[PDB]
């Protein structure tokens, strides 16, 4: 079949530079015309460049003129993406893309893409907080309870409660910057009857930095 | 304006 | 460059219903050679977008005929006649008339389901934190639908000190509904010097907005 494959993703300091790989496989490399196009993390838009077969020809728009330079190796079914001075609005998923032969300008190909993280935040572990409801959090039947997991680098963290045997009524955000580091919550809800009578404890990991944390959730 | 450019329509 | 707009941004539906996306660029999209390059991509949780129409209307290979796309200049429109579970994901629009070509803001099927309150419950800083001199109040908004939803944060009566992070869950894989959080970072020392705390919201399920309240000094 037709498939390219990005690669070379990862963190890199602000202003740093990377370079970026797709390749290309199933077909004739020579024959199409490839972009790059890239999805920010709010999930939108993105063209970033655009290059001709046996690439005597590119195409990049104003904004990403500098930052970032397309080019192929036709005689090696590789495309790249050299980027330069990253900011952290150049976050993003970057993905390869073909286009369509018959000219029509539309993208047949995409590949899986690779992501690129500019922060200069260092590893830093999170700071976790329980949350009680201190005001009745409607003693009702249900109760809710909640985590902050505060302030840490880089992500992914992992929350779970009674080390997993609560999987019921349990949320948890999605991360967002807190200035350049991450925050995230996690709630769960459970019977009146249930607490505070019995222990409900959030666990929490952050594997980049070695920290395990638990953090009981007692009344105030 | 910046109607797309004869390459790229090139095939 | 042309500023797609689609509409609506979300779309609530059950399964068999139909569907109409929206796509206005904003200058006319004819290409000096008549063709008029408006296509439509969908995008799969998790996957890379597929094109399914392109040049306004013509179906790419192994795109069902339940689709299908219409309009002309700067008007456009993506139809569904029956939405299948597969038919869910976020549908996009690119142009290529003008370069650099572009993208809409991307359109949104979920599924439609009864409206249902949200549950709120506010959260004090805890000591751990004041400790350290953040204060931290929380905020959760949980299980409410349909997704639009407003918070409003007082203080002492008044709106917010700042620091406001709002965060939403996607639609629930059970029972289709939101959730969201509302954080509220202060100072320990601007935290100290206020003692009311509001939590205030206003989703159409109620005339009024909701409101989880706490005074400081007496917990």
């Amino acid at each position: 079949d037709v498939k390219l494959v990005e690669s070379g993703g990862g963190l890199v300091k602000l202003g740093g530079s990377l370079k970026l790989s797709c390749a290309a496989s199933g077909f004739t490399f020579s024959s199409y015309f490839l972009s790059w196009v890239r999805q920010t993390p709010e999930k939108r838009l993105e063209l970033v460049a655009t290059i001709n077969s046996n690439g005597d020809k590119t195409y990049h728009p104003d904004t990403m003129k500098g930052r970032f330079t397309i080019s192929r190796d036709n005689a090696k079914n590789t495309l790249y993406l050299q980027m330069s001075s990253l900011k952290s609005e150049d976050t993003a998923l970057y993905y390869c893309a073909r286009r369509d032969s018959s000219a029509s300008l539309y993208f047949d190909y995409w590949g899986q893409g690779t992501t690129l993280t500019v922060s200069s935040a260092k590893t830093t572990p999170p700071s976790v907080y329980p949350l009680a409801p201190g005001s009745a959090a409607q003693t009702n039947s249900m109760v809710t309870l909640g985590c902050l997991v505060k302030g840490y680098f880089p992500e992914p963290v992992t929350v779970t409660w009674n080390s997993g045997s609560l999987s019921s009524g349990v949320h948890t955000f999605p991360a967002v910057l807190q200035s350049d580091l991450y925050t995230l919550s996690s709630s769960v809800t459970v019977p009146s009857s249930t607490w505070p009578s019995e222990t409900v404890t959030c666990n929490v990991a952050h594997p980049a930095s070695s920290t395990k944390v638990d953090k009981k959730i007692v009344p105030r | 304006l910046q109607y797309t450019p004869s390459w790229m329509l090139v095939g | 460059d042309v500023v797609m707009t689609q509409t609506p941004l979300s779309l609530p539906v059950s399964l068999g219903d139909p569907a109409s996306i929206s796509c206005r660029s904003s200058q006319s999209l004819v290409h000096s050679n008549g063709n008029t390059y408006l296509h439509w991509y969908l995008q799969k949780p998790g996957q890379s977008p597929k094109l399914l129409i392109y040049k306004v209307s013509n179906r790419f290979s192994g795109v069902p005929d339940k689709f299908s796309g219409s309009g002309s200049g700067t008007d456009f429109t993506l139809k569904i006649s029956r939405v299948e579970a597969e038919d869910q994901g976020v549908y996009f629009c690119s142009q290529s008339t003008h370069v650099p070509w572009t993208f809409g803001g991307g359109t949104k099927l979920e599924i439609k389901r009864a409206d249902a309150a949200p549950t709120v419950s506010i959260f004090p800083p805890s000591s751990e934190q004041l400790t350290s001199g953040g204060a931290s109040v929380v905020c959760f908004l949980n299980n409410f639908y349909p997704k639009d939803i407003n918070v409003k944060w007082k203080i002492d009566g008044s709106e917010r000190q700042n620091g406001v992070l709002n965060s939403w869950t996607d639609e629930d894989s059970k029972d289709s509904t939101y959730s969201m959080s509302s954080t509220l970072t202060l100072t320990k020392d601007e935290y100290e010097r206020h003692n009311s705390y509001t939590c205030e919201a206003t989703h159409k399920t109620s005339t009024s907005p909701i409101v989880k309240s706490f005074n400081r000094n007496e917990c």
